[PDB]
């Protein structure tokens, strides 16, 4: 605890000392590219020359979307999209690298304009750990 | 960069900038560059024979290059070409276009001035080819006649023909991006075209341009001009292209489209119907789409905004610094195999160990050649894998190509073989580079010994904090990764923290004992403390040397109990030794007092700050000198580990019961605060009944506000003072402040008995609203309650008044931090900037870039500051008698001879003349020392700091030899006399069979031979130490081996040493000179004052001495402060007013009835001019009636009719009538110069003048210093050329801050001196320390150019140094201009240089060259 | 060596250079009223002969342009009549050695 | 030119190793050593290059010569075997 840093009860923190949540949320929209072409909400699949993500597809639904029980992780998609071009090319949103947690609430409206709309959050309990400011 | 080529690799010796020449730009070119477009035609979505283009270089991953055929990372890209319809100025050029165009004639082509003109034969002369230009021009612009014929040297009325036609020349302006010119009823105005300007610079001669700033073949001024422009390739203006569908064009890519279709239009409309005045439009308009690609940021002229309306990246703003290509890409980087997280403190990791959280370790790799010594190891790693802790993630085969154990088909059945390389996890005890940021220091950034450890923070030890000045308050650090064999032994040897332990900033350690350790060190060793046997066995088992044996208690019967003291010994390593007196500190140590540490073990006092801190003769400081940098860091480790063990079981708190102080102490601080109040009230009525009379040089209210703040002040203190002693001393916050490992004095004072005084600007809380400080109390208010004084502790609260005046001036901090923090930031990099390039030399020389010498051996003396300690020159002080004592050895005299018992020649030696002969020469030379010394050191300063520790190794010596301090010494006279005279010439700085590098040599060794011959005396050898031959020769051997050690390494960046050594002290500035002697402008702003070498400073004064027989007399002094403190006739003057009194022989006016009578006893203006003068101010400025009347008379001499009233008179009168239409009107004018004008007495600019009593240390009759204190003057004001020649002053000894004026008067030498002295003033001012080298280096350096050049953008950066070098600070691309323009050859040895072209810099271990020598090879096999 | 009182008017200013190789001096009486190479800060300022000046450039493999300048209007330049390229050898005392020598080379 | 060189008979750079030249040795010994150059050292159990270097230059035999660059561009040429290592 020497030069502004401090020692916390272990056995406090397990029984819920300064214990906390953590949301975010990602967005995503079906943009309308001129006329009658649309980006759809999609889990893709290896289709000509799509320039496909990295990250685990599988834990999306046939909506494009991750169901909000699930839980995610590194670079896992948690939104499939496709735009068209003149078969198909990738537009999917993956978790934040640097983090991971749980599927919160999946968000599905439309946008003034008439378009599909969506918004994920993941929840992610974080726990006092040795770096942590107080 | 990757593929292999045949091509010889070689390295960049020289860089020859130069301007285009259209032909080249044509030859080198690889594509016409015709279409604005960019692909698309034909429908292929694939790059246009125009715009782009593959000739150039590849948009796609296509391996087509067309030009090279090799593919994006390979190709470099290749320039395109555009042949623009009319010539254009490069933006850049146009003031030096100007300036050519200035220099020769508009029509002929020849230099206006030819060698004919004597002042242009001297311009000619200057071999600077820029300074030669800029004389060039000065003289040729004011040249408006291109002469035909001149007058002949021979002789100027036969006029011979010079060459050249006989045209008038322009006044030519800059209007926008166009020159104007105007010839010569009415001048002619028109624009001169970019043909016209450049068929006229195609026609100047090469003699004659390379007499301009020139050159034949690298920059003709016609290249100025630009006709084919180049068109940087795709990679200078990357098309981000995502997707298929889209694209991305760089603004540079958009700016050239804009150039292309601006020419297209103005060569279609030349071309076809011409209305010659659109042509001119077009013209404009490809003019500033040329100007504004280059530079967009133009003077006075509209940006060339986007169609955002995002003003476009110029090519200019892509460079210009601290983001720029140099500042940004080039002189810093962000770098691979660099990691970064929160730091947090351990006191289990070693000085040297860096905590690597395992994720970390995981990611960075070092890249380990398979060889037989590891191929067995690295192919455990390569099996374990990227995942599990010792493993790896890549095995590099001899093919180059890389192998992913994370996915290779293969990465479990991988046979290493000898050659390739596995890149491995990082692994306990890898060095690594590890930094906090800002990087002030050399300690910034210091090297570890890694240790993987659990848990997401990097760990350190705690005594390593100071170095990086960190903290765990959410801290964060940087760590490198090297990637060479090469570069971890430069890390290792070079930089790792046991070697930066004790820093050449300060020549002190800049590492000790710290927080816990610190304040428990106390507690452990206290007579009080004592320790039962059970946990003297765990603190001796928790020292990990620990030989295995049981110390024997102090206290044996009673109860087997060990002292702290006692066990804390077990970490002091032997042979350590260690003296220190404190207070009233004796042998038998009353107090627990100073520090007596023998044998490395503590006999008496206890351990806090001075001992075991970061102090100058510390138990750090001593066991790393004495016993090696490692054996040091381990002593860090094991005091700490005891230490903090012991405090673990002891405890150690702080509670409000800790600022608590007594009932009737706080009785006695309320009265205390009461009586100030009082004493405040009784000087306010005094100054309200006007009887307070002002200080000298201050206003009544000065005067009352000082007395005021003073009484408060004294008040506070008193009050903290009174608490402090009450304080027990089982005082939480007394223990931390005894320690030294928290808190000070002002902390107990406020907390526990008043705050004090408030104050912004230097002065009490001001009345912010009219006449009142808050609307809570009355108008006019001085009291102590409303200008601020907050009567209150912290522990008692404060009142809502006290809040905000608290607030108030707490808020002035914060502001005055945040302002310091960025002037300190600048002031570090100008500092770096100006002497990075400065170096040691193999010849012990200290130079730049240039090869010009700064110190002829780095500071003064060629040591390495990191070996220099304070030590007392004995000789120097005391009375003669004294030192006749201690040193004389009369062999003639029977009680003055070295007795017998001293050693064995003793009874023999007696009488022996020839030996007297040795003793009195050896004296001789004590006594030449002494005198000499007195000379160097005027106030009898003894302690300085030099390299050899002498005290320490004749300590050490007695020790080693167990010297019996009873039976007489087996040396000789001669064995002592000589043996120290034949240890001076081994004492080599300089090697150098010459008279000069000889004397070189005298002179640097003259200071430590003056100590050494000091404490190496026949005496003192034999009478105080009682060496033996065997001890004095090992003292000799040591002494040598000690000083040869201690000298300058060459390669020594001793440059950014310095800078850094003055840069990071000023961030630790708290400022500027209190809130109150003379109040002299300190610290940043002053500091920023010098290195800006600032001609309008803050408080210019002198500080004039008094004549050697007149110090004592106050008298003297008074009469020296009237005749140079300055008076007019304005402060002495009430009013003065014009009255029509016609008769000269009467007077209207019947005060001065009796006046007139006396004054014309033993034609004139009737218009009358009176002035009333004030007998007070008259009276402080002694002033007579007649003295006032004289100085009047000699103004205006027979011109005006002065009359006076004597000073006995009721009313203080001068009566003025002027002498031989329109008269009243003109005794307006006289008054004004009267007031304004005239001087009484005194000296010009010395405006106030202050008597100052100050100490003087001084050799008394007797021999001895002594304080002889002298009357001293205080200026207001600078006239030094004035005050000097002032009779009955010291003029040897006048001094003034404004150096500016020493240098002009003195010299340069004399000026370097008081530059030092105030760059030394501002350091000292602050406490801190700063070894002499570092700040005479910088003062050194702003003078070595004969004058003052400052540490600034026209300072330094305009000197004769590396173009690239010089660009890396701020003029960057102003200065990359110039260096194509002038044709600048960079020599390649700045380090700024190396940085830039990605080379080994010829720094430190970049100084020499490393070879082979087959010879020697065969030798050894 | 011409000491002048109050001003040399610049009529009688064009005849210094006029009688080549012997060189004038003007110096203001005021000026010269305190003798400034006696001041503390001041050191002792040395000329140095043609041989001097060719061994001092030879052991320190020195160009002209490499060595510490001094203006030729310094006023210990003036004082000891230093003309351009003269060598000056400066003794002052050191806290480091005892005495250190710097050299400034005129201009 | 060869005036460059300066003859082994009056040199004056110090006989002593600098704190550099040691850094570099042991590095470029270090590196040599790990990319499997011929060791002149016997290696007695020894397995870290910078260790093998540095009892390579505990013994003197490293076969390297350290050119000392003058300000003017000469030089002297110094061998490892015989510059003394107080450091
Ligand atoms: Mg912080
Ligand atoms: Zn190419
Ligand atoms: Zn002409």
């Amino acid at each position: 605890n020497q030069e502004d840093s401090m020692i916390m009860n272990q056995s406090s923190i397990d029984r819920g000392l300064f214990r906390s949540l953590f949301f975010r949320s990602y967005m995503d929209q079906e943009k309308k590219y001129g006329m009658s072409i649309t980006e759809t909400f999609e889990k893709p699949q290896r289709t000509n020359t799509l320039r496909m993500k990295h990250g685990t597809y599988d834990k999306l639904d046939d909506d494009g979307l991750i169901a909000p029980g699930v839980r995610v992780s590194g670079e896992d998609v948690i939104i499939g999209k496709t735009t068209p071009i003149s078969s198909k090319r990738d537009a999917s949103t993956p978790l934040r690298s640097t983090e991971n947690g749980i599927v919160d609430q999946v968000l599905v409206t439309t946008n003034q304009d008439g378009l599909k709309f969506v918004k994920v959050r993941v929840r992610t309990t974080k726990i006092p750990q040795i770096g942590d400011k107080f | 960069g990757q593929q292999y080529s045949s091509a010889p690799l070689r390295t960049v010796k020289e860089v020859q900038f130069g301007l285009f020449s259209p032909e080249e730009v044509r030859a080198i070119s690889v594509a016409k560059i015709r279409f604005p477009e960019t692909m698309d035609e034909t429908q292929t979505r694939a790059k246009i024979g125009g715009l782009n283009d593959p000739r150039l270089g590849s948009i796609d991953r296509n391996l087509k290059c067309q030009t090279c055929q090799e593919g994006m990372n390979e190709c470099p890209g290749h320039f395109g070409h555009i042949d623009l319809a009319k010539p254009v100025f490069h933006v850049g050029f146009i003031a030096k276009i100007k300036k050519v165009c200035e220099c020769v004639c508009m029509h002929c082509g020849k230099l206006l001035l030819d060698e004919h003109n004597e002042l242009m034969r001297q311009a000619l002369a200057i071999k600077d080819s820029k300074k030669r230009f800029a004389a060039i021009w000065t003289l040729c612009k004011t040249k408006m006649v291109c002469e035909t014929d001149v007058p002949s040297e021979d002789d100027p009325t036969q006029l011979v023909s010079r060459g050249g036609c006989g045209n008038t020349q322009p006044t030519i302006r800059k209007d926008g991006l166009k020159l104007v010119g105007s010839w010569k009823d009415e001048p002619e105005l028109r624009v001169l075209s970019t043909e016209e300007i450049l068929n006229i610079f195609k026609h100047i001669s090469v003699k004659d341009f390379t007499s301009l700033g020139f050159n034949e073949v690298f920059s003709r001024p016609e290249w100025m001009i630009l006709t084919c422009l180049p068109v940087p390739p795709p990679p200078v203006r990357p098309s981000i292209s995502f997707n298929e569908s889209q694209r991305g064009e760089d603004d540079l890519t958009f700016k050239l489209a804009d150039i292309l279709k601006a020419n297209i239009s103005l060569e279609t409309l030349e071309h076809n119907g011409a209305p010659h005045h659109a042509i001119e439009e077009a013209e404009s308009l490809l003019q500033f789409h040329v100007a504004t690609y280059m530079d967009n940021d133009i003077a006075g002229q509209p940006q060339a905004l986007q169609k955002s309306g995002r003003p476009v990246k110029s090519i200019r703003a892509r460079l210009k610094g601290k983001e720029g290509r140099i500042r940004g890409n080039l002189m810093g980087k962000r770098v691979d195999f660099s990691a970064r997280t929160v730091i947090s403190g351990d006191p289990n990791l070693e000085l040297d160990q860096v905590g690597v959280p395992k994720s970390i370790a995981k990611t960075l790799t070092y890249p380990e050649v398979v060889t037989p010594y590891n191929i067995d190891r690295l192919t455990q790693l390569v099996r374990n894998g990227p995942n599990e802790h010792p493993g790896a993630k890549y095995v590099i085969r001899d093919s180059g190509d890389r192998i992913d154990l994370r996915y290779s088909k293969r990465a479990g059945d991988i046979q290493l073989q000898y050659g390739w390389k596995v890149e491995r996890h990082i692994m306990d005890n890898d060095p690594v580079l590890f930094n906090r940021q800002p990087s002030l220091h050399k300690m910034s950034m210091m090297a570890h010994r890694v240790k993987v450890i659990p848990y997401s923070t990097f760990r350190l030890n705690l005594s390593v904090t100071s170095p990086y000045n960190a903290d765990f308050d959410g801290d964060e650090m940087n760590l490198h990764v090297p990637q060479s064999e090469e570069t971890r032994a430069e890390l290792s040897q070079l930089c790792a923290v046991p070697l930066q332990i004790v820093s050449p900033q300060s020549n002190k350690p800049c590492m000790g004992i710290v927080q816990d350790t610190l304040c428990g060190i106390r507690k452990l060793t206290l007579r009080d403390t004592f320790i039962e046997l059970d946990q003297v066995l765990n603190m001796l088992y928790w020292v990990p040397d620990w030989d295995g044996v049981i110390p024997t208690p102090a206290i044996i019967k009673p109860k087997p109990l060990w002292s702290g003291k006692q066990i804390l010994s077990v970490a002091i390593p032997n042979g350590i030794h260690l003296q220190r007196f404190d207070e009233g500190t004796t042998l038998l140590s009353p107090k627990d007092n100073g520090m007596l540490i023998i044998d490395g073990q503590i006999i008496f006092g206890v351990v806090e700050k001075k001992t075991v801190g970061s102090s100058n003769g510390g138990l750090i400081h001593v066991v790393t000198r004495e016993k090696g940098p490692q054996v040091c860091a381990k002593l860090f480790g094991n005091i700490q580990k005891v230490v903090n063990f012991w405090l673990l079981h002891n405890g150690f708190s702080t509670g409000i019961g800790d600022t608590i102080a007594d009932g009737p102490t706080m009785r006695e601080i309320t009265e205390t605060i009461a009586e100030a109040k009082k004493k405040v009230l009784d000087v306010t009525k005094e100054a309200q009944a006007n009887l307070l009379t002002a200080k000298h040089g201050m206003t009544l209210r000065e005067s009352f506000e000082d007395n005021v703040v003073r009484f408060l002040n004294e008040a506070r203190d008193k009050a903290g003072r009174l608490a402090e002693v009450n304080l027990k001393d089982l005082n939480n916050v007394k223990q931390m402040v005894m320690a030294g490992s928290k808190g000070s004095f002002i902390n107990i004072a406020q907390m526990s008995a008043c705050v004090g005084q408030q104050s912004v600007e230097g002065k009490r809380i001001a009345f912010g609203f009219v006449d009142r400080t808050l609307p809570h109390f009355s108008k006019d208010d001085y009291s102590p309650e409303s200008k601020g004084f907050v009567e209150n502790s912290y522990l008692r609260g404060l009142t809502p008044q006290e809040f905000f005046f608290h607030a108030m001036g707490g808020r002035e901090g914060l502001i005055d931090t945040a302002v310091k923090t960025a002037e300190t930031g600048y002031i570090q990099r100008r500092l770096v900037k100006a002497l990075e390039d400065i170096m040691v030399h193999y010849d012990n020389t200290t130079r730049n870039s240039l090869g010009n010498v700064i110190q002829f051996i780095y500071g003064e003396d060629g040591m390495d500051a990191a070996h220099i300690e304070k030590q007392s020159l004995d000789t120097i002080g005391g009375s003669d008698a004294a030192f006749e004592k201690r040193y004389r050895v009369d062999l003639l005299n029977t009680d003055h001879t070295l007795d017998p018992s001293l050693l064995e020649s003793g009874s023999e030696i007696l009488g022996d003349l020839k030996l007297q002969v040795l003793l009195d020469e050896e004296y001789k030379q004590l006594v030449k020392d002494r005198k000499f010394l007195r000379e160097v050191f005027v106030d009898g300063e003894a302690n300085w700091p030099l390299p050899v520790n002498i005290r320490r190794i004749i300590q050490n010596a007695q020790q080693t030899f167990h010297i019996d301090h009873t039976k007489p010494s087996d040396l000789t006279i001669k064995d002592i006399v000589l043996g120290v005279k034949d240890l001076q010439e081994n004492l080599l700085v300089l090697r150098g069979k010459n008279e000069i590098i000889q004397n070189a040599q005298r002179d640097a060794v003259t200071l430590f031979c003056c100590l050494l011959r000091s404490r190496l005396a026949t005496r003192r050898v034999l009478q105080e130490y009682r060496l033996t031959k065997q001890a004095f020769d090992w003292v000799l051997s040591n002494i040598e081996a000690q000083f040869l050690r201690s000298v300058v390494h060459p390669g020594e960046m001793v440059g950014v040493l310095a800078a850094q050594s003055i840069g990071e002290p000023a961030t630790q500035m708290t400022l500027n000179t209190f809130h109150f002697s003379k109040k002299v402008t300190s610290g940043v702003p002053r500091l920023k004052e010098i290195l800006n070498v600032a001609k309008n400073m803050k408080t210019p004064s002198l500080t004039v001495y008094l004549e050697p027989g007149h110090a004592a007399d106050q008298e003297q002094a008074k009469l020296i402060r009237s005749a140079i403190e300055h008076t007019t006739l304005k402060s002495v003057t009430i009013a003065s007013e014009i009255y029509y009194d016609p008769d000269p022989r009467s007077t209207v006016i019947p005060e001065d009835e009796e006046i007139i009578q006396l004054h014309f006893s033993l034609q004139q203006s009737p218009w009358l001019l009176r002035l009333e003068l004030d007998r007070a101010a008259m009276n402080d400025k002694d002033l007579t009636m007649g003295q006032v009347g004289e100085r009047i008379k000699q103004t205006f001499k027979n011109d005006l009719f002065v009359i006076w009233s004597e000073d006995n008179d009721e009313k203080l009168i001068i009566r003025c009538r002027v002498v031989r239409a329109e008269e009243d009107h003109m005794l307006k004018k006289i008054e004004n110069t009267m007031l304004e004008n005239i001087t009484l007495r005194g000296v010009e600019n010395i405006e106030r003048v202050v008597m100052m009593k100050y100490d003087r240390k001084v050799p008394s009759p007797t021999g001895e210093y002594v304080k002889e204190p002298e009357w001293v003057l205080e200026t207001d004001g600078v006239n030094l050329s004035e005050v000097m020649t002032v009779p009955g002053i010291d003029p040897t000894r006048i001094y003034t801050n404004s150096f500016i004026d020493i240098m002009e008067v003195l010299g340069i030498e004399a000026g370097r001196a008081a530059l030092y002295k105030e760059v030394y003033n501002v350091i000292a001012s602050d406490g801190s320390y700063v070894n002499y080298r570092h700040m005479a280096l910088l003062v050194d350096v702003m003078t070595t150019q004969g004058g003052l050049t400052s540490v600034t953008r026209h300072g330094f950066n305009r000197s004769n140094t590396g173009a690239l070098m010089r660009c890396s600070f701020e003029e960057t691309v102003e200065i990359l201009f110039e260096a194509g323009a002038s044709a600048e050859l960079d020599d390649c040895r700045g380090v700024s240089e190396n940085v830039i072209l990605g080379q080994m810099a010829p720094i430190g271990t970049g100084a020499f060259d490393v070879m082979i020598d087959e010879e020697s090879l065969v030798k050894y096999m | 060596i011409f000491v002048y009182q109050n001003n040399i008017t610049p009529s009688a200013m064009k005849l210094v250079p006029s009688i080549p190789p012997a060189t004038i001096e003007t110096f203001n009486e005021a000026a010269l009223v305190v003798n400034i190479t006696h001041h503390e800060l001041v050191p002792k300022h040395i000329r140095l002969s043609s041989d001097e000046k060719r061994e001092l450039l030879k052991r320190y493999r020195l160009k002209e342009s490499q060595l510490p300048r001094i203006q030729r209007a310094d006023p210990v330049a003036l004082y000891l009549g230093l003309k351009r390229g003269e060598v000056v050898k400066i003794i002052r005392k050191s806290e480091t050695s005892g005495r250190y020598a710097s050299y400034r080379i005129c201009m | 030119l060869k005036e460059k060189a300066i003859p082994k008979d009056q040199r004056a750079t110090t006989p002593y190793m600098t704190k550099y030249e040691r850094a570099r040795i042991l590095g470029t010994r270090a590196l040599q050593i790990s990319m499997n150059a011929p060791v002149f050292v016997d290696l007695e159990g020894e397995t870290d290059p910078l260790r093998i270097a540095m009892k390579e230059l505990a013994e003197k035999k490293i076969p390297l010569v350290i050119r000392r660059y003058l300000p003017d561009g000469s030089f002297e040429d110094w061998s490892v075997e015989e510059l003394i290592v107080d450091l």
